[PDB]
């Protein structure tokens, strides 16, 4: 009961915080996310990410 | 949950008895059978968040507007006031002039 | 070029200008204290309520 | 399952071809070209693909060198690729007479495999690729610049214009991902093309050691 809430489930251990941050451009909206983690590798692989 | 027993004020854990698993103690012989369901929910908290943030209507939480920026010199602005130098006596300006996305950053 | 204590004086418009802008401010921040204490408040994306 | 697993298996097939076209080996353009759909035609569910031999490609012949030159790429099942599995893929490039691979591994490898695979031969060059780097191609990356081989001429006449030497000229590690990619051996020098602010661009060289 202690150690399974702190399991993880979905998303990458090293990635701590992630929020959508968003670009007010005339042009057009556009959306990024800016992660508090330290795993590069997984997010340049993760699906849907530029 | 944690249980006690009558006999001492110990700690109750459980264990498999003869015939039904039952909360008992590691000192003294007492013992306690289940009969239906003992539950004990902790109900943790739900991210309810959506962390949306970045739009312009919040960005601009500022007090300059109307002003004269030297990059354009148009009304809209953005400016920073900061006191935090002893060795320059004078005050710090940071102007960010956006209405155009011109993206205006200087001193 | 000299500079006095008159040069540093408020006028009798800048001071009721600023007594206004006392008075409309010290309002709307009574305004935002009773909808926060008493009711909801708008909470501004990417933070808390305070 | 089933709809990323596909996804991953078609974007490492398209970053591995794209790679072997870098290295200047015989690839058609419509594997360079080769949608989703075209995976989906070939394979479009996870067990009706075959991960250990479905996926493996052969027709890697250097068409500017050698026909005969030939580079195999195996894509274990396994998590962790095993000695075994090694020895397997060895024995067969010995029966078939190639002496260049790459592996893709998935998850890892065992450290005696890991010291096998570095000196199982000299003449049989086997090159490891994790699965995670493969999703993305590092030469596509707008940070990273151009990369260009230099042959020997060109690195003599370089020398011979700046006045140096192999060891005064700048380094890089032979583990560099870069490195890996292009497949450099030690001792060969690799031309940098660096994007600057204005039109031009920056010429720099770099020795793999
Ligand atoms: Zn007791
Ligand atoms: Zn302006």
């Amino acid at each position: 009961k202690e150690d399974l809430p702190k399991v993880v489930v979905q998303g990458i251990p090293e990635v701590s915080r992630a929020v959508i941050h968003i670009d007010e451009q005339s042009g057009k909206e556009k959306y990024k996310l800016l992660v508090e983690g330290d795993n590069l590798r997984a997010v340049m692989a993760t699906h849907g990410v530029k | 949950m944690l249980l006690f027993c009558p006999g001492c004020g110990n700690g109750l854990i459980v264990e498999e008895g003869q015939r039904c698993h039952r909360f008992a103690c590691n000192t003294c012989p007492y013992v306690h059978n289940i009969t239906r369901k003992v539950t004990n929910r902790k109900y943790p908290k739900l991210k309810e968040v959506d962390d949306v943030l970045g739009g312009a209507a919040a960005w601009e939480n500022v007090d300059s507007t109307a002003e004269s920026c030297p990059k354009c010199e148009h009304p809209r602005a953005y400016f920073m006031q900061l006191q935090t130098r002893s060795a320059d006596e004078p005050m710090t300006t940071f102007y960010k002039c956006c209405n155009a996305q011109c993206g205006h950053r200087w001193r | 070029f000299s500079i006095g204590i008159g040069d540093v004086t408020p006028g009798q418009g800048l001071l009721k200008a600023k007594y206004e802008l006392l008075n409309a401010g010290y309002k709307k921040c009574d305004e935002y204290i009773e909808a926060l204490n008493t009711g909801k408040l708008q909470q501004q994306p990417g933070c808390t309520a305070e | 399952d089933d709809e990323e697993e596909t996804y991953r298996l078609w974007k490492i097939r398209k970053t591995i071809m794209q790679l072997c076209h870098d290295r200047g080996y015989l690839v058609t353009q419509d594997e360079l070209d080769q949608t989703l759909e075209e995976f989906k035609a070939q394979s479009g569910d996870k067990p009706s693909e075959g991960r250990p031999r479905r996926t493996d490609l052969t027709v890697l012949v250097a068409h500017n060198d050698d026909p005969t030159d030939q580079m195999f790429v195996f894509f274990p099942e396994e998590p962790k690729v095993g000695i075994k599995t090694i020895k397997v893929y060895c024995q067969r490039m010995q029966e078939e007479n190639i002496t260049r691979a790459l592996i893709v591994v998935q998850q890892g490898m065992t450290p005696s495999a890991k010291q096998s695979l570095v000196d199982m031969a000299p003449k049989y060059i086997l090159e490891q690729f994790l699965q995670q780097e493969l999703l993305i191609n590092i030469t596509e990356h707008e940070l990273v610049p151009e990369h260009v081989v230099m042959t020997k001429e060109e690195v003599t006449e370089l020398l011979a214009r700046y006045k140096l030497r192999e060891n005064q000229l700048p380094r890089i590690q032979a583990g560099d991902p870069v490195a890996r990619y292009f497949g450099i051996k030690r001792g060969q020098v690799v031309k940098i093309i660096r994007p600057s602010e204005t039109a031009g661009r920056y010429i720099t060289y770099r020795l793999v050691q």
